[PDB]
This record gives C-alpha cells, structure tokens and sequence, in this order.
C-alpha cells in the first residue's frame, strides 16, 4: 500500500491530502492507526 | 496510572451521550439523555431508588420516573441534572477521573456562546480534567468522513441539517437547520398509532414506539404508488407484539412515518424537506463543487437507517439534479457513532494539543477564551 | 550537469505566464497570473491549502479563493504575490536552479523603469541565474514573425498594439497603445450574460465565461446584417452545459462580443477599433512603406482567435485603404505562443550573449545600467 | 368622468408594490409583494380566505399562508400571481379601469428585454390602459433628485446599484449591480438572532424581524470600537417585546447586520461593500466629474434609514478619497418614495406623451418595438 | 423667486438646466407644479 510509508514520509499538512489521494480515505484511520503507535 | 494520557472522546449524542478514550475503536458509553422522576414515589422499607440515575438503568425501571432531556431539541436548558450526567458518566461507565484524561466535546453549530462557556467552566471545575476541547458534532462527523470535499446530510441523532463541503473547506452560509429529530417522527407515529385505535401517550410508550420503528419502520422509494399499494398491500400489515406482549398491528406506517423529512406539511413545518435543502444548498454553492457534491452525497445518521433512503436520494435529485451530472450519495452503516468515531481520531490527534483548552488559558482569558481564535 | 548553459526563455503572458528553455519548442510552463485568497478559510484537520500556489491548481479548486493579477493591467502592482509566482515556476514545473541557466525577461511597451528595474534585481537575488535579459513581448514576438517589414497588430495575452515595421524597423511613434484586453472582453460579455437573465459575477464564472469566448465566441465579418439574422439566426442559438451543468444558452453574443474591439462604443472607450488604429498609424509611416504593410499585416494573439478576424481585417482596410494597393493580414496559428518561440531563439542568439544583464554590469551600474544603452 | 387623463404613476417596488396618479403627492397604494399559502387549509362551514389576496390582508392574518415574491430577486419568476396583484393593485386600492388612465412602469436595470415585453402586453390586453410607459426606478429616484450630475446609492427598496451621473449623464459601464437586499439582512440578522439561542424561521417571523431592523437596526460609524464596546456596551441591550409578546433582547446586532453592505465576508459576497463600489465607479469616471461626485453623493433608499450611513459615508471616502476634493453624500428623508415621486412628475410631464407606449405603435410593432428607440 | 415666472419663460431643454440653476434644484418640482397647473 505504502500508505503507511508514504503517510509517515509526505508532509503533515498534506498528510490530509495525500491520505486522501493515495488511498487512506481514512486519513481519520491513518492518523488514528499512527496513533495507535502513538495513542 | 500509565504514560502521558489519552484523551477522552466524548458525544453529547443528542438522544444518547456516548463517549470512549482517544482513538477508541467505539465509544464505550451510550444511553439514553433522560431524566427520571418517579411519579408517585412510593414509601417502602428503605430505599434504592435514586431520583435521575437513568443512564441505561431508568428506562428499563421506567414508568414511575418520567423523562428529561437537559438538550431537549439539541440545546440544554437544564444542567444541574446534565452535570450530574456526565458524572454518571465519568464514574460508573467512564468511571474515571476528568482530571486524569483529556476530553474533547462535541458542540453543534448555532449555540449560543454562553452554553459553551458554562459547559466549559463546569466540566473544568467539577471535572477538572487536565483541560479539555470542544467541536461541532457535524464537523466531527464530518472527519470521521475524511471525504474533504461535498456536503453531508447530518441527520443523525436528534437533529438534521446539511454540511457542503470541499476539501473540508464547508461554508456556514451553505449550511441551514433541521429541527427535524427522532423525536419529531416520535410525535408523529405515536400521533398516527393512537388515532388508529390507540391510547399511545405514556414515555415508556415513547421509548417502545421509537424501537417500533428502528426495527420496523421504512420508508419507500415511491409515496403515492407504495399508499396505493397498501390500500391492499398485503404484504405490509406485519403486526409487532407490543413489548407489553399484545401484539400491535402495522402497515404503511411502516413507511410513511419518516418521508415528512422531505414532506413536512403531515408534521407541519413550513420547511422543505432534507432533499431540496440540499439541492438549494447545492445551487448557492459554486460552479462546479456540485459535482463532486453529487459524489460527496455522504448521509450522515442511524436515525437514516431507513430502508431506500440513499436511493430516494438519488431519485429525487434526479428530479431536481441536471442528467447531465451524476448523484453519489454516501451513507456509512457507522454514521451514527461516525461522529465519535471522528471525535476520537481528532482528539487524539497528539499532532493536534495545541488547540486545546487548558487550565491556565481558560483562567487567564475566563470563559470567552475559548470562544475567540478557538472553541 | 551538463555542458555551458540554456537560456531561460520565460514569457510573463498577460493572462499566463509561459516559459523554456533556450530554443524550446514549446514554453513548458503556462497557467493563469492569479493569486488566490480563500474567502472563509474553513478550520480543519490539518492543513493542506497554500494561500497563492494558484499556478494552474488554483481555479480548479477555486472558489474560496479569489483572483489576483500582480500584472493586473499589463502593469504589476504587487510583486511579493509575483516573485513568490516565479519561484513556483522556476521550482514547480520549472524546478530549476535560476544561478543555473540565464533567462530572458519580456517587458511590455510604456512600462515605467522602475518596474524592470526591480524585476531585475529581485530576480539577480532571489533567483541568483547566471544573469538576464529582457525584451519586448511585442518585439519577441516580432521576431517570432521574421518579417522583418510591416506592422504587427500584437492582440495578443491580454494587450493591444500596432507594430509598423520595415526590415525589422519599428517606429515608436508609429506604435501606440490599447488597454482593451481578455478581461475587457471578460467583463462585457459577463455584463451582457448577466443582463440576459443571468447572475454572472463570480471569479470561477469569470474563467468560465472566458472559456467559454475562446470555445464559442466568433466574430461575423458583417454586424448589422448578421445581427439582423440574430433577429431570427435559428442557427447561432447553440446552448451550452454551464460547466456547473445546466447547459447556459448562446444566441448573437457568441460573436457580438469582441467586434467592440473595433467599436469601443459598447464597452464606451472613446479610442478608435484596432482596424483604424492600424490604418492611422499606417497614414502616419512614410510613403510607401504602405504596401509592404498591407503584404504585412501580421496578425497576433490567441485572443485575437476569432473566425474571420483577418477576413474582417482585409474588408476594413478595403474600405478604408485604396483598392490599387493589396492588403496582407498575416495571423499564424501559433501566435499566442510565437512570442516565446521569438523569446526562445533570441536567448537562444548564442551569438547575442554580448546584450546579457550580468551579475557585475548590473553590481557596479546598479539598476540604472539595465536601461542605459540596453534593455 | 372628467378632463383629459392623469398618469398612472405605479412603481413595483422590490419589497412593497407602490403608485399613484401623475403628479400625486404619496402612492397611494403600498404593500408587501407576498404570496400566500395557507398551509393547512382549513375546512370550515362557508369560506371567506382567499388563497393570494395577500396585498396589505395576508401578513395580518398570516402563518398559514406562506410568503410569495413574483420578483423575488428584483427579477420576476411568476407572473399569474403578479398580474393579479396589479389586479388587487388597480381595482382593490388603485379601485380604477386601467383602460382609463396611462401608467408608467418601472422597470429596473440589467432586465431581460422579454420580461418587460410581456409585463407590456398583458398589461395592454388584462388591463387595456389607454397605453402604457415604463422607466428605471434606479433612473425615476434619479429624476426624483433633480441632481443633474453625480451618482446615487440605489439602495431602496430590495436592490443596490450606484448611479454615476452628471447633468443627468449616467455611464451603463460607469454602473454596476449589488444583490444585497433587505431580504439579505433579513436573512442574516434571522440567523444570528436564532444562533444566539432562539428559532427565527417562520414567515411572520421573517415580517417582524425586518420590522425590528427597521425601527431597531442602525449602524455604527467605527465597527472595531464599537464592538468592544458591545463586549460591555450597557446601552446598546435594549430588548424588544417580541410581537408575539415577550420581549425580545438585543445588542451589537442593532448595528452589526447591515454594515455587511460594506463587508460581505460575514454575509459572504465575494462583493465588495457599496462605499468601495461607489468609489471605484468613481475612479472609472473621468478626470473632474469626482468632485460633483462627492457633493452629488446621493444616497437612495429606505433600506439605507440606518444612522449614520451617510456619515460614514463620508469617513470611509475620506480614508478612500483624497482630502483634497471634498466629499458631500445627499440622502433625502424621501428615498424610498422619491422613486415614485420622479415617476410621477416623468410620467405627468405632459410636455412627454411622445415617448409613450400605445396601443398601435405595440401592436404594428409587437412587442419588441418597446425596445428599440424606446422604453 | 422668479422661479415660476423663468421656469415657464426659460427654455424647456433649459427648463431643467435653469430650474437647476436659479433654484428650483426640484426641477422634478417646476414640473410637478406647472402640472398641478395642467396635471
């Protein structure tokens, strides 16, 4: 998927965007699973 | 007990408060926003009934108690009895200590400031969590969606209105009011049942005719073809044993209860229904976002549960919608607890302290702070 | 990481600014001089919208923010918005380290000095190239023609101008001016769609409406005659999709539109059509200068797109220069884009170094040397 | 039954349709442009409702009947209902034969040519006057002011334009248009007024709180510093008997609805406000017409009946203006009815039959002739 | 005032000039009043 990668690696502010482009709709998922290592 | 904490994602679910940590993958607490009050308060041997300890409890042991809402129509007018909620809350499902957690809390837009305000100044004393936040329900919702771009139709626990959208970009003059609540078609079924041979009056009769219709009632894609089917549609006369035991008769009601969110003259309101809200939304909306609000269609609401809804959405835009354009509604099957489920990711949005609000800030500015620059 | 250097073709194009490298085929950068404002600035998770990245991504997510030409007029009024626009250019789909490559400037006729000197020096700090140069627009398109001979009407970006010529001979005085532009033409055909029954103010229904001149609107070689068809034209009635959707009707417009380039009645400039500006500065040349004119009536502008637009030119002239000399209008298809074709091969003039704007030239003569002697 | 004929000087003023005779000294008939519904519609013994007599009747014994604009936009949409208003109009207050006196219209800028085309004709066949007039109420207020020079603030009724003018010299270019309308305040100043906890959504609602504006709104010279003092302004709470009966609180909002015709943001035009609007109207007008511009700064309208508009009027110009010319706004307590009073004395210049719409001239000539050469 | 005297002996395209110059600025009013005269 990368998204883990690429959603640890792009910017924050476009964290948003590019979880919404690259296929984390779940940007809420991406944020909360980065979380999850970080919650 | 533990590292540097995790927040406390908390819904005011405008007919049930639920509530879990940050990032929970389910708000650990929901139940009903009710105040008991036993009618005739019966003299016995001791005594172990508490006034308004509802939660979950009254409900079932309902009946003498009868029900409050401090947030009646989605604003609180009452909070003596709405703090000690939050205590229930905190103490014997949260059962944990304010001060502890962060809270973030869910406000919905057109509040009076001052509600807020108190709101705050009372959670932070009585409850006096490290500090907390609020956000709009809808906006919460609205992450929980992570679609940036169209408008939602928050219709959700108590309330309805219609959230347009773009790249999370949503304009307040775009979104407009629903007083529209499960409370409303309450009203309503309960009006059509007892003018059918039906003495449907008391509160834990309100409670039964609500579950009638979360596990009944629908709604039709078509009204007058599927009214002129039940003129002998035998398929819908399905009777549901009342919870009393009796079982209670059902037809079209079945259906034509909730359709007055886009036909409100039966339930009276002036007001158009949710579909042409929208689409009016839509037009003083740009351009060309409408497309992608046709594709951002995202419903919003488990009080939306019904059967068809989305498609009747289509359809009806469609009658409003140019052909030229494509209709995308979305509606999660998670759209009720969608909005903790956004609470919970923002909260814990550890990138995202900064906007919180704290002790000291709060004391400093008192309680207009947090209205000013934040919420 | 390769060998001496190529130059820096970039175009400052009135409405886009384009650019390449030196004898590109093609300027490989070109989209809207809009800076962009988002109007209500929603507060969401995270971030993600630059104020001004407007480049081409603007106007699709357009709407919050609004428009913004440094340039506004051909004449820049803010630069800040505008260096931060080259830098976009130079690293966004130019990418390129400016101390790389050396650059040719184009500067409009009538500008004061100071304008290119600044332009000048902030593009020696911020952009540190190699060094620069600077040239007309008009005259880089000109030689974007090679005609060495005749007046060129350069109606291009958003200009209009005579250039009498001879052998690449250009009179000053034989040049003159107009502030009619894309956006002139923009507001009155928005004027005029408005006035039909129509709300058109909106920044996204201003490139809208441009869009929808350079897809649709012509010019008719006849007015009166072709406006009386109007009258009862069944066929000049083509509708099309308003980009939003619902298709937005079309009727004379489609070509009544520009003509005022010939007439400013309408859009209520006092000054005199392209057409006879061209014939008076064409009075104004010497003797017979004249005929190479007519063979050298080279036509510019994409602007200047519209069907019959040099037909309309030959009959004009005809009615007002005498039938013994023959009338030429020149107007290749690739006119919007020969500015930065001639733009290329003159950087390109790796026999022309000598006229470059270098780092110690410019040092030790300040801005001032820019102008004296060389441009 | 007397002497040769009066005009019918009738103005369809954006929210009340108003007229009178040529040469009157008040419109005789004055009165909202609503349409009623009467929601539920009640069965009982006999009638005596009828469905749109709304006229003056309908907002007194409103509620059940909803709110209908014909014009809704300053454009019509519907016309049924509107030609039987003139109807109420012309045989109800103006109780006369229309075949027996002629009338002049108003018409207002930026008109398709179509809808005055058939307000025409029905007008002639419906209504037979001996023939017909319409003019500009922007340009019938201009008449009514007798300043021949200068532009006006034609915000009146439910529109806003300016109208540049010298000896009577207006520039169509030099004139632009402002949807905002006493209806956008109203929408405004009902959202605020229902966000500051309370439900403003209802028609009658709408009636009363524009009747609250009109006789509560003001605005305030500075905003800044009368918004702080708001933060404890003890004046400025005066609460108004709601006209249900309890009294409604107010504040700031007594002065913060309108100044949004300076800054759409809150209201959320892209627009900019009507001072900015005037004054680059003015900078587009010619060199020396400015000053008689600032002494022939005429405001218009009783929508603009706030406080202290024209004074800061003049403050804003001045922060805009150079002190060097000398700023002087004109706003006469009569603007909302000078409209109708320019109409009349137009109308009854009885030296001015000759631009009259007749019967013949029409009819020969269709529709369109009204257009051409003539209005 | 005179008005009414070179109001109905001024021209009448001059009318409205010298109504807006020797004082009836409601020319709008000369009108109306020479009507009420002949309205």
């Amino acid at each position: 998927e990368d998204v883990w990668e690429i959603l640890r690696q792009a910017p924050p502010s476009e964290y948003e965007r590019i979880a919404f482009q690259y296929g984390v709709t779940d940007l809420r998922g991406m944020l909360k699973r980065l979380k999850g290592m970080r919650r | 007990d533990d590292e540097e904490t995790t927040a406390l994602v908390c819904d005011n679910g405008s007919g049930l408060v639920k509530a879990g940590f940050a990032g929970d993958d389910a708000p650990r607490a929901v139940f009903p926003s009710i105040v008991g009050r036993p009618r005739h308060q019966g003299v016995m041997v001791g005594m172990g009934q508490k006034d308004s300890y509802v939660g979950d409890e009254a409900q079932s042991k309902r009946g003498i108690l009868t029900l409050k809402y401090p947030i009646e129509h989605g604003i609180i007018t009452n909070w003596d009895d709405m703090e000690k909620i939050w205590h229930h809350t905190f103490y014997n499902e949260l059962r944990v200590a304010p001060e502890e957690h962060p809270t973030l809390l869910t406000e919905a837009p057109l509040n009076p400031k001052a509600n807020r305000e108190k709101m705050t100044q009372i959670m932070f004393e009585t409850f006096n969590v490290p500090a907390m936040y609020v956000a709009i329900q809808a906006v919460l919702s609205l992450y929980a969606s992570g679609r940036t771009t169209g408008i939602v139709l928050d219709s959700g626990d108590g309330v309805t209105h219609n959230v347009p959208i773009y790249e999370g970009y949503a304009l307040p003059h775009a979104i407009m009011r629903l007083d529209l609540a499960g409370r409303d078609l309450t009203d309503y079924l309960m009006k059509i049942l007892t003018e059918r041979g039906y003495s449907f009056v008391t509160t834990a009769e309100r409670e039964i005719v609500r579950d009638i219709k979360e596990k009944l009632c629908y709604v039709a894609l078509d009204f007058e073809n599927e009214m002129a089917t039940a003129a002998s549609s035998s398929s819908l006369e399905k009777s549901y044993e009342l919870p009393d035991g009796q079982v209670i008769t059902i037809g079209n009601e079945r259906f034509r209860c909730p359709e007055t969110l886009f036909q409100p003259s039966f339930i009276g309101m002036e007001s158009a229904g949710i579909h042409e809200t929208t689409y009016n939304s839509i037009m003083k909306c740009d351009i060309d976002i409408r497309k992608d609000l046709y594709a951002n269609n995202v419903l919003s609401g488990g009080t939306t549960m019904y059967p068809g809804i989305a498609d009747r959405m289509q359809k009806e835009i469609t009658a409003l919608a140019p052909s030229t354009m494509k209709i995308k509604i979305i509606a999660p099957p998670e759209r009720k607890y969608s909005v903790w489920i956004g609470g919970s990711i923002l909260a814990s949005l550890s990138t995202f302290q900064q906007m919180w609000i704290s002790k000291q800030e709060y004391d400093e500015a008192g309680p207009s702070i947090v209205h000013r620059k934040c919420f």
